């Protein structure tokens, strides 16, 4: 199953089939008039669905990962195709992944290429120096796993039991 | 703030749940329950069955354990980490940058918390800093003068040595300084006086 | 084969060695942070179109989740690997627009404004240099998830960070960017490693030079070296050889009488299709686990391999190390970050000290019955006088009561000498 497209490759007039490096079937000779055509399978994609909280709203906007926009608030990613975000020239921080640069938000929900961080421009020079007049004392947290559950099995008494 | 605890806490209880569940496959048999096959089917075929509920079970089990293992490496991970940052941040103060805590560590505090450890990290934050004109070294006598501690700083007519992460102008004297040299070699020199200790005191 | 080249160090017991030059060496270490993001559509997979096979497949239970969950922690945790080795600052520092460092040259590293990609000519030849087998992959119901962040973006990272350490030297990774002059900043590095200012201010031109040459070296030695970046483009063809492993598998009768479902529906009966559909849906589980269970080993392994890499971005790139052999070969300086395609590479910048020459040394001086010793340096010996000089460079001064301290007298010591200490 697949569209059949037009072929540039140039058969020898006793190959019949075509496979491609890891054997699968890429092209074919059409047996009714010499031509070439290339069998290149039909479209299929990652559908994944982009929401923020049940308590905040309740619209959702659909990733189609790998698929064009024309083969399926439409907006056109190299992720794939984004239905129901209305892409923003603006630039914020993530707060839903898209990917390739993308991220959305609810604001309705926005698409946007995130930015990295504040633009900072520091005045650098052959004589000047910043030097501290003053401090802050920062207390910050950090969570590391340290063990898991414990965990035995009795494979007896679980593949067979009585 | 608390997710790696809880996604471990998640994952645990997940793999138990999926293994649990796997009970109720029929890997490709007639029934999933074993009473079910030994009550209905002689032992010719039943053995069949079994051996099919056997190779999904055992095959069930096998990816969990291999999970359980490569979670028990990831977790074995952290705790030398952790270990590491209780023996380096919590037991002295390290001067590994961002290892314990952003800024300039000062100390750390260990709490625990189910199945983990949450580290207190009290740093040093630098702040409202202000500009200064700088120079590599101060020229006096011929000779060249360079911080010993500190940095040169200009507020605009006067220069003064200070320590390089806190503000502190301090007069330029031969204390505070070290001379390497003379006035002709380093780049940027600039001229000011040097004051010395000792001429008050042998002069009164 | 020969372990080294031999060498005998003349050990005697009042005989030292001090450096009296030194070379400014930039090594690189390439390390992977990332690998290539795979989504499996277990269904596609193991049946593809086929409705009897779906449902002889529903009966072994929740093992497709299980894989697609797998694969799923796998693809997020390779975009965390990315941000905590790349995201580590929160403001985009920017160089000025005069690239006057005192002497010193970053056009190797800095971003190239003729270039679209906005990369360095290091980081350029990286991606150069790390290299319809995707169609096959995709049309079997595998599909490569985009990198969340983009080459552009950690390439302006990457900048970001060069800026930093650039301008303002250790001070925007603990805090606020406070600018310094980047010979100060290099004295200061200088410091780090026990070497006076007037070391670095005096040598000025040499040093810039040596950087300068270091560099051009590094970038002619990673364009002339194929293996240089064998670690990223391994790890590139590992993924790419489990796909094409996990497509062939399909291909593989698994004690069936054939490798195709549709033949084995057009062929034969319910009751022995449903078998032959059977040893093909084990088969194609077992490969599909198996390789489930590979790309997680992987994944622990380039986890490893970012968490290592976000530690020398933050101790190498944000602020001088001195532990030995972390930040390159050498009395570690600095580092700068390059992004390279799943991975980054870190130019770091260290002191190796040249041209040592032999002194008589002393454990202290003994002057009017009281032993003098060295504040911060070493006394050494040209033959008839002594001096005290720092450790790591050679620079002779005379002993005075400035740089020595008093403890006890002569008669503890062993192997003291006597020589005069100079009161100013
Ligand atoms: C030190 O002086 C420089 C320049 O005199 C200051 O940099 C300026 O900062 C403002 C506010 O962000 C900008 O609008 C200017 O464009 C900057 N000028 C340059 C040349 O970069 C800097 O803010 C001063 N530092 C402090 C702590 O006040
Ligand atoms: C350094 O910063 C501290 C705060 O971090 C300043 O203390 C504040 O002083 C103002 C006015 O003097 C008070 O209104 C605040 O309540 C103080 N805050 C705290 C937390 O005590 C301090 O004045 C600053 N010092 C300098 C020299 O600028
Ligand atoms: C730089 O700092 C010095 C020392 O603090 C300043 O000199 C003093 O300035 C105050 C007020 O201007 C006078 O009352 C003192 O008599 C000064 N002391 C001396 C020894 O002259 C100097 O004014 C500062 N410069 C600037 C531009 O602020
Ligand atoms: C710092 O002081 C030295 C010596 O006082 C200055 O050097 C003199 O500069 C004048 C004018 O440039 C010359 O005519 C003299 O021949 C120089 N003497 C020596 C011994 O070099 C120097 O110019 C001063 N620097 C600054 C920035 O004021
Ligand atoms: C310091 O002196 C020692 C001995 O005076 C030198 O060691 C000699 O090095 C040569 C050249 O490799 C060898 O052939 C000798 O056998 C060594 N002698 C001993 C006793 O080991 C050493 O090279 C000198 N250091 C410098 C920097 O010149
Ligand atoms: C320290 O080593 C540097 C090179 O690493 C020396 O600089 C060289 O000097 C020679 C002769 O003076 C020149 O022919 C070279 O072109 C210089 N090389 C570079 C890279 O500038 C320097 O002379 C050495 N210093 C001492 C005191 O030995
Ligand atoms: C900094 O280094 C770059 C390259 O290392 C220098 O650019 C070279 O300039 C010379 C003379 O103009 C040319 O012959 C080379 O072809 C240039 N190389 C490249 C790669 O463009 C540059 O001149 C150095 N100095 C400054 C101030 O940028
Ligand atoms: C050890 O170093 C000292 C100081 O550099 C040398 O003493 C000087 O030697 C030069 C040339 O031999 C003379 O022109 C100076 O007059 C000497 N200065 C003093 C204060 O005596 C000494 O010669 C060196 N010893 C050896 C063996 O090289
Ligand atoms: C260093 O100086 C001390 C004192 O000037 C020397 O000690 C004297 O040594 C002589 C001969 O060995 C004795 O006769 C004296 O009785 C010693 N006096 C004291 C107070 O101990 C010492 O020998 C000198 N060391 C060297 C290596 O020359
Ligand atoms: C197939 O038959 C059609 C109809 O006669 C003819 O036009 C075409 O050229 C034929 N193709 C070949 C390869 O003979
Ligand atoms: C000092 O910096 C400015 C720009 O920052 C530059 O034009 C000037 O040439 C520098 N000074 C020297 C002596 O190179
Ligand atoms: C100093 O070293 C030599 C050989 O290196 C040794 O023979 C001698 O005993 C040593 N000096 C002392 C006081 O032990």
């Amino acid at each position: 199953t697949g569209v059949l497209t037009e072929s540039n490759k140039k058969f020898l007039p006793f190959q019949q089939f075509g496979r491609d490096i890891a054997d699968t079937t890429d092209a074919v000779r059409d047996p009714q008039t010499l031509e070439i055509l290339d069998i290149t399978p039909c479209s299929f994609g990652g559908v994944s669905v982009i929401t923020p909280g049940t308590n905040t709203s309740n619209q959702v906007a659909v990733l189609y990962q790998g698929v064009n926009c024309t083969e399926v608030n439409v907006f056109q990613t190299r992720a794939g195709c984004l239905i129901g975000a209305e892409y923003v020239n603006n630039s914020y921080e993530c707060d839903i992944p898209i990917g390739a640069g993308i991220c959305a938000s609810y604001q309705s929900i926005i698409a946007y290429t995130m930015s990295l961080g504040a633009e900072n421009s520091v005045a650098y020079s052959n004589n000047s120096i910043a030097i501290p007049t003053n401090f802050t004392i920062s207390v910050t947290t950090e969570i590391l796993p340290v063990s898991m559950t414990k965990t035995s099995v009795d494979c007896t008494m679980y593949i067979c039991g009585d | 703030a608390l997710g790696k605890l809880q996604d471990v806490v998640n994952h645990n209880a997940q793999a138990l749940n999926t293994l649990v569940k796997q009970l109720s496959s029929k890997f490709g048999a007639i029934s999933s329950v074993l009473n079910d096959i030994l009550s209905r089917l002689d032992p010719p075929e039943a053995e069949v069955q079994i051996d099919r509920l056997i190779t999904g079970r055992l095959q069930s089990l096998q990816t969990y354990v291999t999970q359980q293992l490569i979670r028990a490496a990831e977790i074995r991970a952290s705790a030398n980490l952790a270990a590491t940052k209780m023996s380096e941040c919590v037991l002295g103060q390290s001067k590994r940058v961002d290892f314990c805590g952003k800024g300039y560590h000062l100390m750390s505090f260990p709490q625990s918390a189910p199945h983990g450890v949450v580290f207190l990290h009290v740093t040093y934050v630098p702040a409202q800093e202000k500009n200064f004109t700088t120079a590599p070294a101060i020229c006096h006598d011929g000779k060249a003068h360079f911080p010993r501690e500190g940095v040169f700083v200009s507020n605009g007519t006067h220069w003064f040595v200070t320590q390089r992460n806190f503000y502190e102008p301090q007069i330029i004297t031969t204390d505070n300084t070290f001379v390497s040299g003379n006035c002709d070699v380093v780049i940027g020199i600039v001229n000011n006086t040097v004051y010395d200790p000792l001429q008050p005191e042998l002069d009164s | 084969m020969s372990l080294g080249a031999e060498n005998s160090v003349a050990y005697s017991n009042n005989s030292i060695a001090i450096p009296t030059n030194f070379t400014i060496s930039v090594t690189t270490e390439i390390l992977p942070v990332s690998m290539t993001k795979t989504s499996v559509d277990c269904t596609m997979y193991i049946c593809g179109d086929s409705t009897e096979c779906s449902n002889l497949l529903l009966q072994y239970g929740s093992f497709c989740t299980q894989l697609k969950r797998a694969l799923t922690g796998i693809a997020v945790e390779q975009d965390k690997n990315t941000q905590e080795v790349f995201a580590q600052v929160k403001q985009i520092y920017k160089t000025p627009p005069i690239k006057y460092f005192g002497g010193f040259n970053f056009s190797q590293i800095l971003p190239d404004p003729s270039k679209p990609s906005k990369r360095s000519p290091i980081e350029d030849l990286l991606f150069n240099k790390v290299t319809d087998l995707i169609c096959a992959q995709k049309f079997n119901g595998l599909t490569v998830l985009p990198p969340l962040l983009t080459d552009e973006m950690i390439a302006q990272y990457t900048s970001a960070l060069l800026a930093g350490t650039i301008t303002s030297g250790w001070t925007f990774g603990a805090g606020p960017a406070l600018q310094i002059p980047f010979p100060m900043q290099m004295a200061y590095r200088f410091n780090g490693i026990g070497v006076t200012q007037n070391v670095l201010y005096e040598n000025q031109k040499l040093i810039a030079n040596q950087f300068n040459s270091a560099i051009g070296k590094i970038q002619d030695s990673l364009s002339s070296t194929p293996s240089a970046l064998g670690k990223l483009q391994d790890v590139v063809n590992h993924n790419a050889q489990a796909l094409n492993t996990l497509v062939k598998q399909l291909s593989s009768k698994f004690g069936a009488i054939s490798s195709v479902l549709n033949d084995i529906l057009s062929r034969l009966d319910p009751p022995e299709a449903e078998v032959q559909i059977d040893r093909l849906i084990t088969g194609r589980l077992q490969s599909l686990q198996t390789y489930v269970t590979q790309q997680l080993i992987r994944a622990a392994e380039i986890r490893a391999s970012a968490n290592l890499a976000a530690t020398k971005m933050s101790e190498c790139v944000l602020g001088q190390s001195k532990r030995v052999d972390f930040c390159g070969k050498g009395y570690h300086l600095m580092s700068f970050p390059q992004s390279a395609p799943h991975g980054v590479v870190f130019l770091h910048v260290t002191y190796v000290p040249a041209q040592e020459k032999n002194f008589t040394t002393a454990p202290a001086i003994c002057h009017d019955g009281k032993a003098h010793f060295p504040r911060e340096g070493v006394f050494v010996s040209n033959g008839t006088h002594w001096f005290v000089t720092q450790r790591n460079f050679y620079e002779p001064q005379i002993i005075t009561t400035d740089n020595t301290f008093v403890s006890g007298n002569c008669d503890v010591v062993i192997g003291i000498v006597n020589n005069t200490v100079y009161d100013p």
